[PDB]
């Protein structure tokens, strides 16, 4: 009846965390504005590393006239805009490192359990720094649109306007994902309740890593649309690797370098890695023949 | 439906 | 500062019941079909043993003109209506039990307790399955209607459309229920917010066991509707025990089979326990005179 | 495979505290009604001590003809109305002593920390005594309102309509806050998910104190307005403490009553400590000049 | 109310 | 924009 118990608390995980993440703010110019900044859109970011590379939401800075990172110590700054990458809907900024910077826990040998109990940490509705707790629900998921699909965490953790661009952490306080996203498909109307998708923390990584090396993501664009044995060329991919190679719509690939092709996401991947430039064999089936035609890969065009 |  | 620390994850109950809950499709033919199989509707559903008896809900398989079970491990079966049951909302599916299936935990000695953390386990709006997580709210709920009211768990583990007919489960992995309803009344027009309901475990089995059994679930008619010491007789009733009992409305029945009827919600039940056909004897109060008619009980009328 | 393991569950927590939560009715009388009371509005309330003082929320039992509150052990009273404070949106209720009253867990040298799970406990929609779980997502947030900003402890546990005026506790059971608002900001129309706020139980203490002592709160008036080194004074003021020191405005007060004021909200809590009648000194700087001008504070104008 |  |  009385209490020297410990109440059950997720602070040792924000204790670790929280101070890496930060408020991002997109500060826009107005033909209303008459030359004072605005706010178009509010996010969260996440300190990667003590040099002060902030990862966030490319649609969080997109169009920025300037934009502000405030950090929860009090400290603002300005930041540069290292990069951004679309497909991702990653973006990475910079910022001033003189004294001390705190960075968000990364463990990379970790691998994130569905089931796995997770914090979100962001500024949603600009009312401060919040935490939700919730779950992972889910890994590998496409999100809400098929096309494209990428990599997501998907978390009952509760996500609102605001949170994008934050960190979605576990109970040791290591990064898991960067909430990018909610479901909102109507489906009859209705409200989508407890449901959120992340950037995996590798992929965010990886992707911080190219933006920091290069002012974008660099990849290779075979210029070809097919839905997934064989895979089918649909789209008219009109110039570079499609009239380079001459390839003939209608066709299916079997394989390409060496590797074999039965799912069009493992061989998009495949050739995403691809140096820009680079020229490799392709093997489709057409007529029942195994025809081979030499095609040159070239950086996949800009969004 | 997959462009890449 | 570094980790060999254990994040605190509900992985393990996930692992144990997750393979035991499928994706239920609802397929049927439209007039704009022609000859051609949509989902008309789509949910989930419990493998409850491994004879291949599937548990979920009724509105998810009504009016099927074919019904595909897939389960998580990329089995897809074709599966065989058992039976359904209004009442409950519950109804059993049959499948292939060549090879192995995955079965959900249970453990009938295990009292649900409110506060018990537990799982949601379906398909929500077809992304895949989706694991969420809360506590049990309440027990022995009526739900949204009052009238024919039934023993529901209520929990704030997220609910949405392609949940019904999933798995509620502890951290134990132990089935806690089957995700049937969440509450969407608008009480002014706002959303409401984390509030689901379940059939109980123990209650799913009896329907179940009854449902294959027999092709349906078999109850006692006595055809009366009353509000709650004592009971009245509201309800018309015509024909069957009504009339061969020739029961008068606007009394009060103080008692029947010996036994007491205080509450109409204890009586009903028993009403439904027994078998159709029988004879009790039924207790009113007429002008503050203990009468009594003899009365047969007759099989509830389908619905 | 089988079970001799205990759930995850947060029942001990319930048990403790549930009982002291009730569902409070506030009753009112209808044109429409013609002499019979209808229900109103309805909420929860928190059992503080055994004299059967309750703690509840303002706007709950608003305009009541008739104040029911209800026992979970069935109990059922009519409660006077001890008094109630707009500003922190409290009322307390004072019920029959007799015989034996469940009292809300409570531990002031307790301190709720940001991460630490907590249950939410009250009536949402009169479904019965719902729990929900979540964490303490931040505190000393100002609410929905940035004007007249009250400390908040922010929510992700689940609260809805009929939550108002009931408790939120730590897993210990632990009085945390007592449920009074949730977010519901359009913000381009999408609706606002885990984002509720609760007065911090020490704030309700004091508050109910003074409440009990007095038929209510008693704080000291300024009469100014202004927004944040020095603070501005805006407000007219008309009359009272304004007339009495005749007030200049435009003008910046650098310190009050021995203590600096670099902060209106640090000022503005001290003004309210002051008990009515009072003069202390104001000192201002008009015209770059140190001046300074006596002053009557006044109890702060009811609402 | 109820139908039994 | 306080008043107190």
């Amino acid at each position: 009846d009385s209490t020297d118990e410990t109440p059950a608390s997720y602070n040792l995980a924000v204790r670790r965390a929280a101070p890496a993440v930060v408020n991002v703010y997109n500060r826009g110019l107005n033909t209303n504005s008459h030359n004072q900044l605005e706010i178009r859109t509010l996010g969260s970011g996440v300190i990667m590393d003590q040099r002060g590379y902030i990862i966030t939401n490319k649609h969080v800075i997109n169009d920025a006239d300037q934009i502000i990172v405030a950090l929860q110590d009090g400290r603002v700054f300005e930041a540069l805009l290292v990069g951004s990458d679309s497909l991702t809907d990653l973006a990475v900024l910079k910022i001033n490192a003189t004294g001390g910077l705190p960075t968000i826990p990364i463990n990379a040998r970790r691998v994130p359990h569905i089931g796995d109990v997770v914090l979100a940490i962001g500024n949603p509705y600009n009312l401060g720094q919040t935490i939700t707790q919730g779950i992972i629900s889910a890994t590998g998921r496409i999100g809400l649109n098929p096309t494209g699909r990428q990599n997501f965490l998907q978390t009952d953790a509760s996500i609102n306007p605001g949170n994008s661009g934050g960190a979605l952490v576990n109970s040791l306080g290591e990064l898991m994902g960067i909430n990018t996203l909610s479901f909102d498909k109507s489906n009859d109307g209705e409200t989508p309740e407890g449901i959120g998708f992340a950037i995996p923390f590798q992929l965010a990584t990886k992707i911080m890593d190219k933006l920091i090396r290069d002012g974008r993501v660099i990849r290779g664009y075979i210029g070809i649309g097919g839905r997934e044995q064989g895979i089918v060329v649909n789209e008219v991919s009109p110039d570079g690797p499609a009239a380079n190679a001459g390839i003939q719509v209608n066709d299916l690939i079997i394989s390409v370098d060496n590797k074999p092709a039965i799912s069009a996401l493992e061989t998009m991947a495949q050739v995403a890695e691809i140096r820009p430039g680079s020229v490799i064999p392709v093997v489709v089936m057409r007529d029942d023949k195994q025809l081979t035609l030499q095609v040159t890969i070239q950086e996949y065009p800009a969004t | 439906v997959y462009q890449f």
